[PDB]
């Protein structure tokens, strides 16, 4: 068959620390050559991405020390020895036993770490001018929340479309719009999130 | 699938193999990576002042041992008696001593006279080889600012002026400052901004090669980019003259007799050298000129020896053997070994053998042993980068240079092997298939033996291309003093005219990329070496033909105004398009953007004269519609090349229509958005052709203001005695009538309409009809004033609304400058076709605040490359900051040796109230600041200390600052705060604070 | 040093054909087998093929999805990549990477957004987000293709300015919604680049 | 006794006196020693 | 660091059975092939077999014809590679290396000398070289086996005394003549090690 792997998909990282990124594949990874098959990658935000190790533990050259591979043959891990705005991206986890090559898998999102934010909820009824053109769109903002595992419910769902934003720099956060694009009748007859900062949900109508 | 086993492991191993041919490049260029040597520094004995001056010194056989120094005050009677072991004598007769390391530049650093004065001749001959040695590489001085670059440099401490115990007169604190070879790298990074290792290094007569080391491993390591390698021994004091006499080591003649019989001792002499070094790979990628390669170098001691004086073979063998395999290379590779050469017939001998070890014992070819003792004489922390400079000008010149006094070869040394040959004549050595490789060997008294390998720079450099170009490139060089300036233009002539047939603009590029912008600047366009040189044959004496002279300290970024009406002619643009790609393209591509709403092109137009127009029965430019456009396409090239070179704006300012460029070169409107406002603008203004018309004139506001009537009020003021006024042919005429007769000439510019007046807005219809709203305003690129309001406001307010205000009321031109000079920006360039109101803002600057700088580009009938190098060159002698990697970016223009900063040396040497009556209080006050200054700053010379230099710049350090604020807290009996040097930076501004503080 | 230049943008419509092309310098082009990976918008890569090195066949490898159709060629002598794109369905809206290895993704190239859409170019139709009683927003829906730049104050507010990525309908279009969070009347401009459609907005609840 | 992981030298530049210090410079020597050491700022417990 | 100790010498006749032992320490002893290459006294390397790595199957090859009665084996627990040589012949009178790869051999160990003769145990016959008018020099033949030392002056000249190596007869003895060149008396001693023979002569023409 075909060795399908798993990450920790949202591990998140802090300037100065140690981090830990892990893979565990299905299969044995370990060659009969008894050298691991796995690489390891790198995916900068909107740039090309790169080849941090290869051979499970091993550099490439050019990139930084602060990346070390090790792990057996199932499960491989890599060290950030210490962590910086160059080290934020996708890591990509890449198996060679078999390759056809379908997807590069669901990646680990790595982000810069701070304190759990306070998610605002602001509902923007459409605009008056919107409904002459025959279409509507509430709009739920998702503002200065971490992390990004919040669905945003459409009650009194299906029709909304995903705005997942960019971590800043200075606030390290992130924003959310779920787009509720719509139509004449179905206007005439509210939005909430399950978001970690919060327990109750939080339901605020048009 | 994959292939298995075949596609990745083969492909894993491509991998594991590149990154091994990479991360082994890493270890070869971290230990083995050959250093550049970029530029060379010497003062040397004799007259040697410059590496090149040090070759005919050299390449001739001249001995530089002549005698004692008077300069410097050494009693000469009490250092020789016939006893020979009399306390306070010295055994020999001479040596090699420098004729300038006396004097010094101290207001040229940031140095004052009595700091200088404090300051150790080697830390004061060490600052003006660092700048040589900058200035000699191409390398703006004052370009390496909070820069990784370290300064290493070998030095021998020796007693100066009185005991710190007992202090000084007017050296109380700055004493220190000189004597302590610990700010002997530090001052040279600190008035340099280098911000790499400041480390000295004391060795003694290995010093300066033992720094080379040090500075080679900040390169193979990366902590700096750039070194300032190298070693300064320049003796203040007979001192060990009368110490090393008593141990009987001096030769009584003072020459280092090297390898020679005849031998009685090892002299003495003083001098300093400095090296450029930088990694080949950084050297050569940056373009820095590589002279010569310092591949390997080795440090050791001579451990137990016969005592602390007595040189170790065993280590000096070792020594030299580790340099070659540091260097990955063997004794056959170093064809000309120039060693230590103490010049005593005791350290010769051992170090003969050790040569003949470590090279002789495997010898394919004679290695030709020399030493630059033997020319110069004993140069302690100078020796070991003297001889470095020696070899790489032999591989600069192809010749191996004599050892003189070395005729009667050394009968303790075995010569019989014949492997070692002493380089008595000039032996050829020219560049072949063998590397030229050498090595320079440096035994301290310390017992620290160091030695040196030098390779040929790589022959890589051939390959340049030649071309021919017209664009004459400005000969900009700057000075810190006026003597200076008089001075870098003399040495100048005398090298352009002792070293003929360089290219001016191969001159150009190395006087513009390569020299600091010092507050004295020379700049002059030239067309010939003939028509250069008589120019650098006047700015010698002082005479400014056919240049610019500025004085423009504080002086660093431009303004850009922008004139409307006034250059009829339009007859010049034709010779900058015909001259210019950039003005061949900016014009076209303007023009094809007004083309589209106005379908004038100005490339039918601009082909023609001034008197074109008149044949076919029209005006010069007359016609509103049809000018408009044009002004607007020739001013947009215009500032589009005056960017091109380099000059970019810092404010804008538009007359009239300049407002229109304003929105274009700021980046407010695009070309096409500006274009066509300006087109559509210039249709619905030629709609008020009847009797409306300007005049302007230098009649005074104060009483124009009362002439406002009859329809001709006041639309402009461009000045002190500069106002445009506009109206109707009531007072048109009657006007010029009127005033003709007193003194006062009203021009009466040829125009047909009226603008910032109340007949702008009969079209107030069309105006913001045939305007539209497309041209949507934007944030630009540079910030603007807006002449509708007279003040500093967004780039985005910019309409249709706008454009009618501008035209609506008065432009208050004067006003918006004189909160330029106030925002504190000080130049202003007139693009146009001609300058006009050029005089308006010097009469500004002269009845307010400081005279500005009125830099225009070409002229009436001026328009030809020449004029714009001249226009380029008042710009730098203005104080525009002109990039010249722009100017130069290319034209087939090569770094070429130049002389050096020509440094104005004076002899600094240490041996050891107003009741308010009138602004004449005003300038007393000033006198009196400026005479608690020149007595706090030691200069002797109450008689000027200049008025435009800082309190940072003339060496006024705590000492100094303290003591002027309390001076000035006694004469003048006041309270100045304890920042003051810091809340006044200049003497004008303290004068000013302080006459100011009156009640 | 090593570069995978790339080459091959432009517009397409589903059932047209497209090249692309990777030019590699700083190596044997010959001994390295090339592979085209995509970037599907909102998540990470997935490998569209990979040719054999010259000597090792030059046999192809593609996926099930674009086999046959996205054909991969290359050759030494001008050393030049082609991936020609057959029949760009809609799901080929993508960024293609040039990859230098068929199991080795080295260098990764720089990345070729090609877009394969049905609609036209026209500017934005800016609404504006009236705050409930809060933050100020607009929105710039119904524009197409990605060139974008919205801020709040006309370039003067930047602090808590924050658009929103693009949004792709099923109908081909794309989506923003700039808003700015701070208490009060704020004003928005939208740029449409390709047809230069510049829309300004106030907005008040 | 210990190991000294990495060390670094930096001038002040052009400071506003010869022993005027430097703001700017030495936040450049207590990063390149530790970046020279392979080291964070988290690490150091004490700064001598 | 890495070492490939070896152990396995003595004395064997031909038709006889010897372990050579190989101890690998430094890496992991199951991802190398083992190789025993032996060098033929005279000349260098003859490559006798190699097992393959305990993950590819450990599959043994050796050369034709020392095929089947030599039998290479290993293990990693006690990390321990045998060279099993059954009927030791001539050709196995050679030094041994124990080579860290099949195809790649990286450490090559110490090497062991293993000797197959069939001859004894006894001192050298010292026979003089009369120089014809000049050397000087004298015999050690009829020795065996090789640990051998000859000076002459008995170690009081060094300069221009050389002994000449082992040569091997068909009988399976080992010859050496050591001379010095220099005029002129002289003396040389022979010590034969494993049976405590020393025999001295000297030398007039
Ligand atoms: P001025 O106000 O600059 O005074 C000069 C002195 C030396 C007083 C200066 O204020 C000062 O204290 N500098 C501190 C010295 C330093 O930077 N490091 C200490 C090395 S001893």
């Amino acid at each position: 068959d075909v060795v399908m792997t798993q990450s920790p998909l949202s591990l998140p990282v802090t300037p100065g620390e140690p981090a830990s990124i892990s893979c565990r594949s299905s299969q044995s990874l370990l060659h009969s050559n008894g050298y691991n098959y796995l690489d390891w990658y790198l995916q900068k935000p909107g740039q090309s991405p790169q080849l941090l190790i290869y051979l499970g533990s091993n550099r490439a050259s050019g990139v930084p020390d602060r990346f070390s591979g090790s792990g057996s043959g199932t499960d491989f891990t890599l060290k950030i020895s210490r962590v910086e705005a160059e080290d934020v991206g996708v890591y990509y986890c890449m198996q060679s036993l078999q390759t056809p090559r379908l997807t590069f898998g669901p990646g680990t999102k790595v982000d810069i770490k701070r304190t759990v934010a306070a998610p605002s909820v602001f509902i923007f009824p459409p605009s008056d001018e919107q409904l002459k053109s025959g279409t509507a769109s509430v709009v739920c903002l998702l503002n200065n929340f971490y992390p990004r595992g919040a669905k945003v419910q459409w009650k009194v769902s299906g029709n909304s479309q995903e705005s997942v934003t960019e971590q800043d720099s200075k606030d390290s956060t992130y924003s959310l719009s779920s787009t509720l694009t719509l139509s004449k009748a179905d206007y005439e007859k509210a939005c909430e999130v399950t978001h970690q900062g919060l327990s109750s949900p939080v339901t605020k109508s048009f | 699938m994959a292939s298995t086993d075949s596609e990745k492991v083969a492909e894993y191993l491509r991998r594991a193999t590149l990154d091994l041919r990479a991360a082994r490049q890493r270890i070869r260029e971290l230990e083995g990576e050959p250093v550049a040597v970029v530029a060379m520094a010497c003062r040397l004995p004799g007259g040697v002042s410059t590496p090149e001056e040090f070759w005919e010194l050299l390449s001739e056989g001249r001995d530089a041992v002549a005698g004692l120094p008077t300069d410097r005050g050494w009693d000469l009677d009490s250092l020789f008696h016939p006893d020979p072991t009399r306390s306070g004598t010295a055994h020999q007769r001479g040596g090699g001593f420098l004729t300038e390391a006396t004097a010094f530049d101290p207001a040229f650093f940031g140095m004052s006279p009595r700091e200088a004065l404090a300051v150790d001749p080697q830390q004061r001959l060490m600052l003006e080889l660092s700048w040589e040695v900058l200035e000699r590489a191409g390398i703006p001085p004052t370009s390496l600012q909070a820069s990784p670059t370290g300064v290493f440099v070998g030095l021998i401490p020796q007693e100066y002026g009185p005991r710190l115990a007992e202090g000084g007169e007017g050296v109380e604190g700055y004493l220190m400052t000189g004597t302590t070879t610990s700010v002997a790298s530090g001052r040279i990074a600190y008035t340099l901004g280098l911000e790499g290792p400041a480390i000295s290094v004391d060795t003694a007569c290995s010093s300066s090669l033992v720094a080379v080391h040090l500075a080679c491993q900040s390169l193979r390591r990366g902590e700096s980019s750039l070194a300032m390698a190298g070693g300064v021994t320049v003796m203040p004091t007979p001192g060990m003259l009368v110490d090393f006499s008593r141990m009987n080591s001096l030769a009584p003649d003072g020459r280092c007799k090297a390898f020679s019989a005849g031998a009685n001792g090892f002299g003495m002499a003083e001098g300093a050298g400095m090296l450029l070094l930088e990694r080949l790979s950084d050297a050569r990628r940056n373009g820095h000129p590589v002279l010569a390669v310092l591949r390997g170098t080795a440090v050791n001691s001579d451990g137990a020896s016969n005592g602390l004086s007595a040189p170790n073979g065993r280590a000096q063998v070792r020594v030299i053997q580790q340099a070659l395999a540091e260097s990955g290379l063997g004794p056959a590779d170093i064809d000309a070994v120039e060693a230590h050469g103490t010049g005593t017939r005791l350290g010769d001998p051992i170090e003969a053998r050790a040569l003949f070890e470590a090279y002789g014992r495997d010898r394919e070819q004679p290695l030709h042993l020399g030493s630059v003792k033997s020319n110069l004489g004993h140069t302690q922390a100078a020796a070991g980068v003297a001889g470095v400079i020696k070899m790489v000008l032999a591989m600069r010149a192809g010749t191996l240079p004599r050892t003189l006094h070395a005729s009667e070869r050394s009968k303790e040394i075995d010569w019989s092997s014949g492997a070692i040959s002493l380089l008595d004549e000039p032996e050829p050595w020219p560049a072949g298939a063998r590397p030229r490789r050498a090595g320079v060997s440096s035994f301290g008294i310390s017992g620290t033996n160091a030695h040196a390998i030098i390779e040929e720079a790589p022959q890589v450099v051939e390959g340049e291309r030649v071309e021919a170009g017209d664009v004459v490139a400005p000969w900009v060089l700057s000075a810190s003093s006026a003597e200076g300036l008089r001075a870098q233009a003399a040495r100048l002539a005398a090298h352009l005219r002792e070293h003929p047939g360089q290219d001016p603009r191969d001159i150009a590029y190395s006087l513009a990329t390569g020299r600091a912008a010092l507050p004295h600047r020379a700049a002059f366009a030239p067309v010939d070496e003939s028509a250069a040189l008589r120019v650098l044959d006047g700015l010698a004496t002082g005479n400014a033909d056919g240049a610019a002279v500025g004085t423009s300290r504080a002086q660093q970024r431009a303004v850009f105004v922008f004139p409307g009406q006034g250059w009829q002619w339009a007859g010049m643009a034709v010779d900058l398009l015909d001259t210019s790609p950039v003005f061949a393209a900016a014009l076209r591509e303007c023009a094809d953007a007004l083309e589209p709403h106005l379908d004038f092109e100005v490339i039918p137009f601009l082909r023609a004269e001034a008197a074109r127009r008149e044949q076919d029965a029209a005006l010069s430019t007359e016609r509103v519609d049809v000018v408009q456009p044009v002004m607007f396409a020739v001013m947009v090239s215009l500032a589009s090349m005056w960017r091109a070179h380099g000059v970019e704006p810092a404010a804008v300012i538009g007359h009239s229509q300049g407002e229109i460029a304003a929105a274009c070169v700021a980046g407010a409107l695009s070309l096409d958005d500006a274009a066509r406002v300006v087109a559509l603008r210039s249709r619905v203004i030629a709609t008020m052709p009847g009797n409306k018309g300007m005049a302007s004139i230098a009649a005074p506001a104060g009483e124009v203001r009362a002439r406002i009537g009859d329809r001709v009020e006041i639309a402009a003021v461009n000045g002190p005695r500069s106002v445009v006024v506009a109206g109707d042919s009531d007072e048109l005429d009657r006007l010029v009538a009127s005033c003709t007769t007193e003194c006062i000439r009203a021009k009466r510019l040829a125009v047909d309409y009226a603008s910032h007046s109340s007949h702008v807005e009969t079209i107030r219809d069309a105006l913001h009809a045939e305007l539209g709203e497309d041209f949507h305003p934007l944030p630009g690129f540079v910030p603007f004033f807006s002449t509708v309001t007279g003040r500093w406001t967004q780039p985005d307010e910019l309409d249709a609304g706008y454009w009618y205000r501008n035209l609506r009321r008065t432009v208050r031109f004067a006003d918006a400058v004189r909160a330029l000079a106030e925002q504190g920006y000080r130049t202003f360039l007139e693009v146009s076709a001609h300058p006009i109101l050029t005089a308006a803002i010097e009469e500004i600057g002269d009845g307010s605040g400081a005279d500005l700088s009125a830099i225009h580009s070409l002229r009436r009938g001026d328009g030809s490359l020449a004029d714009f190098g001249e226009a380029l060159s008042r710009a730098f002698a203005a104080g525009v900051a002109v990039d010249w990697e722009s100017v130069h970016l290319g034209t087939g223009a090569r770094r070429v040796p130049l002389p050096t900063y020509p440094f104005q040396r004076e002899r600094v040497w240490l041996e050891p109230l107003a009741s308010l009556p009138a602004p004449e209080r005003e300038k007393a006050l000033f006198e009196l600041v400026r005479s608690h200054a020149a007595a706090v700053l030691g200069h002797a010379s109450a008689e000027r200390v200049p008025a435009d230099q800082a309190f940072a710049e003339l060496g006024v350090d705590s000492l100094s600052a303290l003591e002027l604020r309390n001076r000035l807290g006694a004469a003048t009996g006041v309270r100045l705060p304890t920042t003051t040097v810091f809340d006044h930076p200049d003497v004008r501004t303290l004068a000013a604070h302080l006459t100011s503080e009156l009640g | 040093e090593v570069q995978l230049v790339q080459s091959g943008g432009g517009l397409v419509q589903p059932g047209r054909s497209l090249r692309l092309s990777c030019t590699a310098s700083g190596f044997t082009f010959g001994d390295y087998a090339m592979s085209w990976v995509r970037q599907a918008p909102g998540k990470g890569l997935e490998w569209v093929g990979f040719i054999r090195s010259k000597a090792y066949g030059g046999t192809t490898e593609y996926a099930a999805s674009v086999k046959g159709r996205f054909t991969i060629s290359r050759d030494d002598s001008k050393s030049i990549a082609y991936l020609q794109m057959n029949s760009l369905k809609t799901e080929d809206t993508a960024v293609y990477y040039c990859t230098r290895g068929g199991t080795l993704f080295d260098y990764w190239g720089q990345g070729t957004l090609v877009t394969v859409s049905s609609a036209s170019t026209k500017g934005p139709s800016v609404f504006p987000l009236a705050p409930s009683s809060a933050a100020l927003g607009c929105l710039v829906k119904d524009y197409f293709p990605e060139p974008v730049t919205v801020s709040w104050n006309s370039g003067a507010l930047t602090s808590g300015v924050h658009t929103f990525p693009a949004v792709l309908q099923s109908s081909g279009l794309y989506s923003l919604s700039s808003v700015v969070t701070v208490p009060s009347t704020y004003i928005c401009n939208v740029n449409h680049k390709p047809s230069n459609t510049k829309v300004d907005k106030k907005v008040e609840p």
